[PDB]
């Protein structure tokens, strides 16, 4: 029942501070040590610091002058704060729990929060349907998520019902706008109820849109 | 007895956890297996879990870092039970002492400290106090032993270090003598507090020391000499304006000027300090006399409201006062001249000579006397000599011009000069009485009733003075003795009593009464006597 | 800080082979209080958070199969996958949890070798919704191929177009160990309407002849 | 009573020295200053200085590394003393135990272990035993638990692992159906001793196993047929030589051949074994006779000095040569009694000699007669005449000599012929 | 092993200046039993054995003047010569004596800067004893110069000779901070007898014209 | 007085074994730790190992498999043994004392012994005099040529002449070392004032004195 959840701003301007909250449940903070780990895009893990149950704190030696870790036992929240963020600080930020039985190794991880360091403007995505005629072969459909910022967006098919045969491609950056696409391969003999709809969400711009894929194939 | 020592554990340890602190043991383990547990705050009581014990070996372990500034000591109790669960020892008290580390910088109580001091402070003079604290263990380490030092001083012109600070108490005292507000009013020092007796963690604060003004700058006259010009008879006239400067703080008691005239024993002049300009307005308290002293060399000294700190030299000024000559009226000597002259004074004769004196010592003055008040036109005067000569016949009995026995006249004395002035004098002319008046009856009209008349008293009036009015002799002339009889009222013979001698008829009668004082006779024919138709007292 | 040196940086094995990763520590990680070396291994499958794979050098975490073996002592540590499965593709990080600050290793990326596979290419014309906004994106999906090295050439009316193309690769699939590629050609609407035939050509190691998928604007 | 536990210190420590072990305290240290001291082997007596104490704090320190294989336990006594020197506590005993480390590899008692096994030994036959030792703590750890394994086997042709070793005792036993010395006589094995029950420090040794030869191969004649000739009356004459081949270990009783002639009832032949060539030298034991049997078909069975753990029987033909032989008189000493009355021309007897050769005409003649009074007939051997004479023959019987040459061997025969005439 | 990293590798100061040497350790050297960092500094003057200069980071050894100051804590340590003297030229090594195997640093060579000094050149013909053995060596001493960089050119009858020349420099003098050089030209006797004029030319930064010393075989 | 002196072979063939003895005095070997440090020509110091008083030994991690350290408390000697010698093992070998009061830092060092690993053969030196009128100070010297192995010792007038001496490091060419020494003495000497260099090559048991006489 041990659960950790990172929450914070997705976008942070250069030379501005970052503040993340790690909300926990299923254990008491006073008995466990909660860590902060970050991971730049395509790089390895970097240990940032940790907060022990008794209130003591340790930090990354290189980033100690820029870091600050506090917590609130009553609120079940651990806090990380970083100063004067630059491009190299664009990373995924994780918190993790640990306790003395395992030598304070991190055995429960949160799902992470994305922090982009850029002075660009938040832009909502435009979702476009990708429709192909195929004959007795599994047809590939898709929808295109173009022109958003910052990361990330979440893409599901038929509200999660469609999972097998889905390829969601990583976003490509160009001119401070991201573009990604997702493909789903469904059988080419659809029933009237057998409809394909991609669900795109961009929490940065509070965007949630559904696009039904209607193939244009004569009559 | 051999006992367990305090179990020491450093704060801010970094792992690995759990870490052994000490192993305990009961010698009952020779009889059978023993199982160890711990109680107390930090073990089974908040903060729970910080300290644990391995049940079969007796190893006391710590599971996480400690913080001495949060919890500096832990008190645990160890327990030992057999395989049955019964206690095989009494609980053994264990003390965990968190060993301090220098992990707290000193901190000044204020970012900016304010102080004040006055000029010329001797060394060792307390100015201000700065304070700082340190959270580390002050009992068993020097990690909280703060030592204060001075880092910078702005400016450093009087001396590189004008102040000193004590390493222990943190007071700031003067250490050099040259302190002056006029040259350097404020000092900004940066102080530092460092633990480990000055060798460890540091922190900085600023002490702003301001210098208080003292009266150590005398007022200096801008021009040392002045030249004034004032007319003769005039008061509160501005002669000159004094100019001073004081390097001390303006609009303070050490800057306001207090002028004092040194050589003015008579008190003819007065100087008042103008508050707007701090100037000295020199006026004339009294009126000056050009013929008394024509020039004044006044020495005025300037000071301040408050006395002079230290010892300087009081500035003394010089002002030349030139008096201007104003023409003044000639004063008669004496102001009123009394001369006794007989009433029967010769018309051409001279009475006296009335001379005035010109106060103006500068000459070319021409005094010309002229008759001013002469209501009887009895007098004339010569313009050059001032001799008073008669013009008509003097009369002592003139009741209009000669009210008393004296006659009063006025003589002017017009001078020469740009402002022509006129001095006026008084002549008191006493007139000696001569027997030139003859007696007359006061009631010249008398009334008698035909039947049983009432005698009527007739007063006798003589305008002269005794002995030219003494007794009086009365006599009825032109007959009239046949019908009338007179007789003196009293032996002084100042008045007579007239009464009919015979029974007379009703009508008007004329009696000639002849009166004489001392050989001066006068018949007053107008003794109109009417005989009325009445009995007794006659109204008319 | 304690320096964790991980080798090799990358490995590629076929399913059934033995994977060996090494991790060197700058100093001892042995806790004299419990005689355990504080060495941990983390597994990070693509798109997921790290998972505690091994701790205390040789103790497996919850839900970790027996093929994951942690070994070593002193300053030399090893993670072995006795027989690697297709799902085991991930980044593997060693970490000392001995003394703070805790420190990670450089990581070892584990990839899966498989037989060569030709891509299945699908082309997509711009949507009606995009053309109204003034843009026109032409997408080309290239799915289920191996190895990852692949090239896409766009042809517009027989002339090659190099500008306005963005490509993206997926991570290696956890089931069949294949890759997939997305190629997007972005033009303005006016530029798109001035041409008729659009083609993406896939050149892969599997065939000398390129795989060609095309559409004509004047068709359905 | 709560007491001080055993103080454990690991051997082979690296520093920093000195290192605290444990702190002691006298509760009288609030009444005044207490000074602490330690005595015992390791403190004030040899090995001096290994353990020290801080007199004012009470910290027991170790000043150098330890070796459990040299001194596994130390016993000290701690002392509490006031300013004047008087003891304020009873001496407290302190035990220092040296925690063992696996710093000693196992060592075999020798480099080369030798052994032997019988040919074709059944599985489970204990061949030899290798032994190794380990100086580490065998009481509290497995740092001295030795596990024996077999690494190599040379050769490995009959089986890759014909022998097996025991993990504990380290005995080497047969595990396969067996081997022959004629195929592979020597087996070299590489044994390994490792602590931690086999998962620790290792050490190898060589174990050479020789296969003991049995008699599982019978001697086989290279030529199964022979032929030879020898004269008639001649003994110990070489007839032929037998050739055998035995695959067993040479110059051993299982290789030495012993030839026994089967069909020789009379014992006329004997075969001796030449030890160098292992060949059978066949010579005639007694003298042969051509007229008795002209050809012998001898069967010779070859065996070994040691019994078998299919015996080859050869065939050798012996041809006897026809040799001439002198006629034997019948009897060799002819005795015929007679008196002196015999006539001067009468025939006394007829000594007929038999000719042994069955292949020849005998002619008789007189060889020696002292009296010269005896005449013989060459055709029939009839003795004819041609006791007082003492010079001719002093004995009572005259001795005569008769020869009989044939068609050439002479031979010799005797005639003895047995009154007061004077 | 614990790694001791020493910087800089070399320094040159004039007498009276402050020398600062740094030494970085891979891990902590603090002994919790006595609260002392087991860091030592050794001084090795040229041609001598090492001398214990500092131990326990800041405690001076016997016969060490006060100008040598050891400082530092954690993993950063410093040896300071507050005011360097001419005799202080040596190699300085930092060493951890915390955990065996004890490990040294690379060393910091301390040299003394002084004013420039031209060399005094002396030339020497071969000896009679050497000519008897068949050899002929011509020696050229270059004494009491600074800085150390110097060049010697050998000429035989005006022609440059490069082969058979061995050069050697002394260590910097502990008193006057100068260097000295010995150059030896070795020929066979027959070659030596076939020529007349032998010259060593010393080129030093002090003079643009080289210092020339020569002798003639048929002279003297 | 704590004293240590290293002794060993000067020259040893490659692939052979090396054995160096450290003879100590002034302290008890059972209470002190004796270290072995080596220094290759022109390189820094290299810790080889140490022998503690109790008899424990620690070694250099890179050289442990080739090293062996023992001692004999009774004879007051510590031994170093090195197997499978390489040419890069040529170095100056020191032994040093230490004790726990200084954390086993090395506070007393020996003078060091020279160990050369080479297949070249010992050759004695040839000492030649270097003889030269400025009416000042004259510079003399002597030349030590053609010897192997290191080292040699050079003194002037049996040690009396110290100031003004420049002894130059040996330079190896063709497996033979060569060094020189210079000495600057005042010119115009008295008949007693003579200059002689003393060269000693212990490896070849050579001791030669050369007087510097002016060239005729
Ligand atoms: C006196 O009075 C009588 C009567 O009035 C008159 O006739 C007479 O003249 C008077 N005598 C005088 C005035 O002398
Ligand atoms: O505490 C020291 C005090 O002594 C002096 C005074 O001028 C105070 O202003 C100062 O604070
Ligand atoms: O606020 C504290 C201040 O102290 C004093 C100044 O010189 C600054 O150092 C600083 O701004
Ligand atoms: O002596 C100089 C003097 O001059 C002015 C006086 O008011 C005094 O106050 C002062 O002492
Ligand atoms: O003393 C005040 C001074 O002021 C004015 C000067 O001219 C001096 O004559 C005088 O003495
Ligand atoms: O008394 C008044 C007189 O005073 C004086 C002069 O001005 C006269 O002219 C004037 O009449
Ligand atoms: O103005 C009249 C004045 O002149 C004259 C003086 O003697 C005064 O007595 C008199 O009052
Ligand atoms: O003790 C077991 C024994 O087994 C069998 C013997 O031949 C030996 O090989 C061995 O010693
Ligand atoms: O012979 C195989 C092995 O035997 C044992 C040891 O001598 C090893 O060094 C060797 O490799
Ligand atoms: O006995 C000869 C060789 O063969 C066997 C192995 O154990 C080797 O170690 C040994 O040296
Ligand atoms: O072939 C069998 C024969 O082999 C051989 C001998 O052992 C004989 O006794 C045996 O009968
Ligand atoms: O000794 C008798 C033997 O003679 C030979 C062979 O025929 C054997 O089989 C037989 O047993
Ligand atoms: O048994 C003895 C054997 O010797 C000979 C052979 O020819 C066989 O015929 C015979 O049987
Ligand atoms: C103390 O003083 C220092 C130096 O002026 C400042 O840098 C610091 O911020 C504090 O004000
Ligand atoms: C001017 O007058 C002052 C009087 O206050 C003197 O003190 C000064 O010396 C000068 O004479
Ligand atoms: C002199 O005085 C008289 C008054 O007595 C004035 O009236 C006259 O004008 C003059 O001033
Ligand atoms: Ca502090
Ligand atoms: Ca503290
Ligand atoms: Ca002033
Ligand atoms: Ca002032
Ligand atoms: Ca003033
Ligand atoms: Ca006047
Ligand atoms: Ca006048
Ligand atoms: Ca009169
Ligand atoms: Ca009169
Ligand atoms: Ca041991
Ligand atoms: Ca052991
Ligand atoms: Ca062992
Ligand atoms: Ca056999
Ligand atoms: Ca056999
Ligand atoms: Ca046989
Ligand atoms: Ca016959
Ligand atoms: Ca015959
Ligand atoms: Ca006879
Ligand atoms: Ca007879
Ligand atoms: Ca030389």
């Amino acid at each position: 029942q041990v659960q950790l959840k990172e929450s914070g701003p997705g976008l942070v301007a250069p030379s501005q501070s970052l503040s993340i909250t790690c909300t926990v449940s299923g254990f008491s903070l006073s008995r466990y040590g909660v860590h902060w780990v970050r991971q730049p895009p395509g790089k390895g893990l970097e240990w940032l610091g940790m907060m022990w149950g008794g209130g003591n704190t340790d930090y990354n030696s290189a980033l100690k002058s820029r870091l600050s870790i506090s917590k609130d036992n009553s609120k079940s929240q651990v806090f990380l704060k970083m100063n004067s963020l630059q491009t190299d600080d664009t990373a995924m930020y994780y918190c993790a729990s640990s306790n003395y039985v395992l030598g304070y190794a991190m055995d429960y991880w949160g799902q992470g929060t994305s922090v982009t360091v850029s002075s660009a403007k938040t832009t909502p995505p435009s979702v476009y349907p990708l429709a192909p005629a195929q004959t007795n072969s599994m047809v590939t459909l898709g929808c295109l998520v173009k022109g958003y910022f910052p990361e990330p967006v979440t893409v599901t098919w038929n509200s999660g019902s469609l999972s097998s045969g889905v390829h969601t491609f990583p976003a490509v950056l160009q001119s401070d706008l991201y573009t990604l696409s997702s493909s789903v391969t469904v059988p080419s003999s659809p029933r009237p109820s057998e409809t394909v709809t991609c669900n795109v969400a961009h929490p940065a711009s509070s965007t949630k849109v559904d696009k039904k894929i209607v193939p244009r194939d004569c009559h | 007895d051999w006992v367990i020592p305090p179990i020491s554990c450093p704060e801010n340890e970094k792992g690995p956890f759990p870490k052994n602190l000490v192993q305990i043991k009961s010698n009952k383990d020779k009889e059978g297996k023993v199982f160890y547990s711990i109680t107390g705050q930090g073990a089974d009581t908040p903060p729970v879990g910080v300290f644990i014990i391995e049940r079969e070996t007796g190893w006391l372990k710590v599971t996480e870092p400690l913080d001495r500034e949060r919890i500096a000591t832990y008190t645990l109790f160890s327990h030992a039970v057999s395989s049955n669960g019964n206690a095989v020892e009494d609980p053994m008290e264990i003390l965990i002492t968190v060993t301090d580390q220098n992990d707290n910088k000193p901190e000044f109580t204020q970012e900016v400290f304010k102080g004040s001091v006055m000029e010329g402070a001797l060394p060792g003079t307390s100015v201000m106090e700065v304070t700082a604290t340190d959270a580390d263990d002050d009992v068993n380490t020097y990690n909280a032993a703060i030592a204060y030092t001075i880092l910078s001083q702005d400016p450093e012109l009087p001396d590189k270090n004008m102040f000193t600070i004590n390493r222990n108490t943190g007071v700031i005292s003067v250490v050099t003598t040259g302190l002056d507000r006029e040259s350097f009013p404020t000092y900004t020092l940066v102080v530092q507090a460092a633990d480990l007796q000055g060798e460890g963690l540091s922190t900085t604060a600023t002490a702003v020391i301001t210098v208080t003004d003292t009266n150590d700058n005398p007022p200096i006259f801008n021009p040392t000499t002045y030249k004034g010009q004032v007319p003769e008879n005039e008061a509160n006239v501005v002669i000159t304006t004094l100019k001073v400067t004081d390097a001390d703080a303006p609009n303070t008691p050490a800057w306001e000027a207090v002028y004092t005239i040194l050589n003015d024993d008579g008190g003819q002049f007065v100087v008042t300090t103008n508050p707007v300009n701090n100037d000295g307005i020199l006026k004339t308290a009294k009126g000056l006399d050009f013929e008394a002293k024509q020039q004044y060399i006044l020495h005025v000294a300037v000071t301040n409201v408050v006395p002079f700190e230290v010892s300087l030299t009081t500035s003394t000024a010089t002002v030349t006062v030139d008096v201007l000559d104003v023409n003044e009226a000639p004063i008669f000597v004496p102001p009123e001249k009394r001369v006794e002259v007989s009433e029967d004074f010769g018309v051409g004769q001279e009475i006296t000579s009335y001379t005035a004196q010109e106060p103006d010592t500068f000459m070319e003055q021409k005094i010309t006397y002229r008759i001013w008040r002469d209501t009887a036109n009895w007098l004339e005067i010569n313009p050059d000599t001032g001799a008073i000569s008669t013009r008509a016949e003097l009369d002592r009995e003139d009741f209009e011009h000669v009210k008393n026995s004296t006659y009063t006249a006025l003589i002017i004395a017009t001078d020469n000069g740009s402002p022509v002035a006129t001095g006026t004098g008084t002549l008191l002319l006493i007139l000696s009485d001569v027997n030139d008046n003859a007696p007359i009856p006061e009631p010249r009209t008398i009334f008698f009733c035909e039947r049983n008349p009432k005698p009527q008293v007739i007063n006798i009036i003589d305008a002269d003075l005794p002995p030219n009015t003494s007794p009086f002799t009365a006599e009825l002339t032109h007959g009239a003795s046949a019908n009338w009889t007179i007789q003196y009222n009293d032996p002084t013979q100042e008045s007579i009593i007239l009464k009919p001698k015979m029974a007379l008829e009703v009508g008007d009668y004329k009696i000639n009464l002849k009166l004489m004082d001392n050989q001066n006779k006068d018949q007053v024919t107008t003794l109109e006597v009417s005989v009325c138709d009445c009995e007794g007292a006659a109204g008319v | 800080d304690i320096v964790m040196t991980q080798s090799p940086s990358s490995l590629a094995m076929s399913v059934g082979q033995k994977v060996t990763m090494n991790c060197k520590s700058s100093q001892s990680l042995l806790n004299s209080s419990n005689q355990k070396n504080y060495l941990a291994w983390y597994q990070q499958k693509p798109g997921q958070s790290p998972k505690l794979l091994i701790y205390f050098t040789s103790t497996r975490g919850s839900g970790v199969p027996d093929r994951f073996i942690g070994s070593g002592s002193g300053t030399d540590f090893t993670l072995t996958i006795s027989s690697v499965e297709a799902e085991d593709l991930a980044d593997y990080f060693c970490q000392q949890h001995y003394r703070t600050p805790h420190t990670f290793g450089g990581g070892t990326k584990v990839e899966i070798k498989r037989a060569d596979a030709a891509p299945t290419v699908s082309i997509f014309p711009p949507s009606s919704e995009q053309l109204t906004s003034g843009g026109a994106s032409v997408v080309c999906f290239l799915n289920n191929f191996y190895p990852k090295d692949i090239n896409v050439k766009w042809k517009i009316d027989g002339s090659e177009r190099q500008n306005g193309v963005l490509n993206s690769w997926t991570d290696q699939d956890s089931k069949d160990s294949t890759y997939s590629m997305s190629s997007t050609l972005t033009l303005t609407k006016d530029e798109y309407e001035r041409h008729n035939s659009y083609t993406c050509e896939a050149t892969h190691k599997t065939s000398t002849s390129p795989i060609v998928k095309s559409f004509n604007r004047n068709e359905c």
